[PDB]
């Protein structure tokens, strides 16, 4: 958690989405659909995961094409934001015949 | 080349030592004497391996 408690969002994530509720978590609650966001986030991965946007309506009980904004909010949560980091790879071609 | 700038002969209180020019907030105001300059870059395509 410490670790987690350092940059990026989702240290040390293990379990998937834990970047996206790490960035959730560190947002304030004065954004709106934040609760239906965290809602999707924590146990409606997999609701989001299948784009089961009606059974994630249907289940979360959320409001129809309004879960939509807590599903973006979620969505804009840096996944994988520690490949972020990891930006410089090597350049490595073999021309055996060079048309130019 | 250059801006006619006028002067006055005289050593005072320290800040003309030896060698010093002792531009007022004059030709700030006017900034006369600034400098232009145009510097340029570039980036490249570079169709990779990966």
């Amino acid at each position: 958690k410490r670790i987690q408690r350092f940059d990026p969002v989702g240290v040390a994530a293990k379990d998937l989405r834990d970047c996206l509720l790490i960035q959730l978590s560190q947002f304030a609650k004065e954004t709106p659909w934040l609760e239906e966001a965290r809602l999707i986030i924590s146990d409606h991965l997999d609701l989001l995961a299948n784009h089961d946007f009606r059974t994630l309506m249907r289940v979360t009980r959320l409001k129809e094409e309004v879960l939509k904004e807590a599903v973006n909010l979620i969505q804009s949560l840096d996944p994988r934001p520690g490949q972020s980091i990891q930006t410089s790879e090597p350049e490595y071609v073999i021309p055996d015949v060079l048309v130019r | 080349l250059g801006q006619n700038m006028r002067v006055a002969f005289m050593p005072w209180n320290g800040y003309n030592f030896e060698d010093s020019i002792l531009v007022s907030e004059r030709v700030v105001q006017e900034d006369r004497f600034t400098t232009i300059h145009i510097q340029e870059l570039a980036c490249v395509s570079r169709d990779t391996k990966l």
